């Protein structure tokens, strides 16, 4: 069947889009950030949200082009609870404990897969509680994922290239526990469950009507 | 219960223990020994009480507590009664004759 | 029939018991020595609630509704660690002249979204004591509450799909009691009782009471609740 | 050597065990119904006691002195008719260029009377907390307190005749424990707990405690007791 929990959930789909330029006045656009988070594609977030606990392994490629020799790009996965980089350039890039694809252009996009990481048994999509006991609500640090720093990788001397990455990102062995009835309301935020009121189901006009 | 045959309610039988006081409240007299006693499915709970003596005080309680009202349908009376009796067990035992003091000449 | 079950609490009841998910509360089967409480298993039985012709519904949080409950209420103030799970028995007394419907079911691990968007509550605006809140048919529009509009259960979601947890329905003409059993369901093996609440418990009366003239005009609802296999971390020295 | 008893407290020591009068701590053996708490028996600790050159002796009334203890303490407010017997260590530091003596003894039912003949006291003269009353070298005469002269030991007898009850002597220059196991004593199987002592301890120096120069001026006196086979009337309902 294609109604399988696996293949459900299984399609891969665009979750991530960022420009960045190598020589810019604003030290943060000079390098990509992206907190690993499933609540930011609103088609993507409601399928997600049909179950309360899920298990899975993320695989994640990348789509670069470039604007203006051959062009690398570093392509670092910080694990949770890894030092994080402030800089275009800085120590935190230097770190052995975290992953990193050197890739140039021309060649088939880069990938990596990133195991299970939570030292709880399953990611919580849903959490009713507090952090610290009653900026807490419904938030706790077992669901939390990476963070992935691209920057392009130069000499000594930078050079203008405008760049675009695109990342796209496909669950894995997923395993799925509990039901949830799905989501009636428009999301109104990212990491809050906040809604405004909607109407049950659209009017007819009586209750013996049924034409076509 | 002594009521009508359509009346339904219930009612929290608590028990404390001699040299305890009897509760205050329908909410700490559920957190001794008790029993939920349902007029609509039962007519009659019995209760067996231990540690009775001459005490010549400490004695046992028994109270009893609103636990939902008493709901009756249309036509039926509005108030209704409880009756009670007593008896011993068979573990009695009793000493020493002596004259009662319910007797004056 | 009557059950008569026992505890050192007698309640005499009695539909049948809908387990959870068809698991059975069990316990957790080192440098993580756990011991059980066995003397925690009996009957606390929280304070009766009015169905009139108004009211749209209520809730309660577990277990932060028996926090103030004797001994169970107390392992919480000294283990760090628990976990049990729990037997529920609501139940209506009412005559053949009166009507309606309730839904009985627990939702598990149900967030509930804030009244006017984006702004933050307090802990006290969904959990309280032992106290039933309650569920308003308007749109709530008030700072510090929960969104609380009954149609869409304080989620976002249908309240007619609400039939996808662990539920019974009570229907006055029929029968007018409902049991369910719910098993520990959370995504560690223990977890602390203070900052996270399991479940929810929610009784919804689609179908409004009524009851003609000169009757009662309120049918007591009496929810009852004790927990099963309940294991907390040990206090003790290993060798 | 060390035999290192535990109960959950953990004392090392080690004379013998004097067993009382041959008979060790046990159970009694319907309309009383009766249950044993087994979670009471593990050391209890009482606070030190200096041993100087001017102490004359030393009491505490039992089984008053754990009424603050933590469980057993507890056990007195709640439960109305109770009994336990004793295991009692009293146990001292010295060198061995220190020198005494000391007679541990337990005294069933001590009455004492009064300092002023045909005067009241209160309880607070001779009970009261853990703490340890004490004896005077010279005649009480005060109103509202016991006697307490110390060769007649507060109640008309020879102070050299108190070996006639379950006792040990700890001679420093030989030993330095003793250990008495005493069991329920009592006329009735059970009764309430604060209006009877049962009996009484008391820690007597005969020989002076000298040490020259240099040296401690103090030798510290520990008493441990740890209640075996209490046993307390039931609280629920008979069948």
């Amino acid at each position: 069947s294609e109604s399988t929990v696996e293949n459900f959930l299984g399609r891969s789909a665009c979750v991530y889009m960022e420009e960045y330029k190598t020589t810019d006045n604003d030290v943060n656009k000079k390098f990509v950030a992206w907190p690993i988070n499933t609540k930011q594609m609103v088609q993507m977030r409601r399928k997600l949200e049909m179950f309360t606990y899920l298990r899975f392994d993320m695989e994640v490629t990348f789509v670069i082009t470039s604007r203006q020799p051959v062009l690398t790009h570093q392509i670092m996965y910080v694990p949770p609870g890894g030092p994080i980089p402030a800089k275009v350039d800085d120590y935190a890039w230097q770190t052995s404990t975290n992953p990193s694809i050197f890739w140039t252009e021309g060649n088939a996009p880069a990938r990596m897969s990133i195991p299970f990481i939570s030292i709880g048994n399953a990611y919580s999509n849903f959490y009713d509680g507090w952090s610290n006991f009653d900026g807490s609500y419904g938030y706790n640090t077992l669901n939390n994922l990476g963070h992935i720093y691209v920057r392009h990788v130069s000499g000594s001397s930078p050079h203008p290239i405008t760049s675009t990455i695109r990342v796209y990102f496909k669950p894995k062995h997923t395993r799925a526990w509990v039901p949830r009835p799905p989501r009636l309301c428009q999301y109104k935020k990212a990491f809050s469950v906040d809604f405004t009121p909607t109407p049950i189901t659209d009017t007819r006009k009586d209750i013996n009507t049924v034409t076509t | 219960f002594c009521g009508s045959a359509m009346a339904t309610g219930k009612f929290l039988i608590a028990y404390s223990p001699p040299g305890a006081n009897p509760p205050k409240t329908r909410k700490d007299a559920m957190l001794g020994t008790h029993i939920i006693w349902d007029i609509g499915l039962q007519s009659s709970c019995v209760l067996c009480v231990p540690w009775i003596s001459q005490t010549h005080t400490s004695a046992g309680y028994v109270t009893c507590w609103y636990q939902t009202g008493m709901i009756v349908p249309p036509g039926t009376p509005n108030s209704s009664s409880i009756m009670c009796f007593a008896s011993a067990c068979n573990d009695f035992s009793v000493r020493m004759l002596r004259d009662t003091p319910f007797i004056s000449q | 029939r009557s059950i008569t079950l026992g505890n050192s609490t007698i309640t005499t009841q009695e539909a049948n018991v809908v387990v959870g998910y068809g698991r059975w509360p069990t316990y957790l089967r080192e440098d993580q020595p756990t011991q059980p409480d066995v003397a925690t298993c009996r009957f606390y039985t929280l304070d009766s609630i009015k169905w009139e012709k108004g009211s749209v519904g209520w809730w309660w949080k577990f277990p932060e509704a028996l926090s103030d409950m004797g001994l169970f209420g107390q392992n919480m103030q000294y283990h760090y660690l628990g976990r049990a799970g729990y037997t529920i028995h609501v139940q209506c007394n009412a005559s053949k002249f009166h009507q309606g419907c309730l839904l009985v079911v627990c939702v598990p691990e149900a967030e509930m979204g804030g009244a006017v968007v984006g702004q933050a509550f307090s802990a006290t605006a969904m959990a309280n004591g032992d106290k039933a809140y309650e569920f308003t048919s308007a749109t709530q529009s008030d700072q510090t509450k929960v969104q609380t509009a009954i149609h869409n259960a304080g989620m976002g979601v249908g309240v007619g799909n609400l039939t996808i947890y662990p539920h019974q329905w009570i229907n006055l003409r029929t029968n007018n009691s409902a049991t369910i059993v719910m098993p520990y369901i959370n995504s560690v093996p223990m977890d602390n009782m203070f900052r996270h609440y399991n479940f929810t418990l929610m009784v919804i009366p689609f179908v409004k009471l009524d009851y003609a003239d000169t009757a009662s005009t309120y049918v007591p609802i009496t929810v009852t609740v004790a927990p099963m296999c309940a294991e907390y971390n040990g206090l003790r020295l290993a060798q």
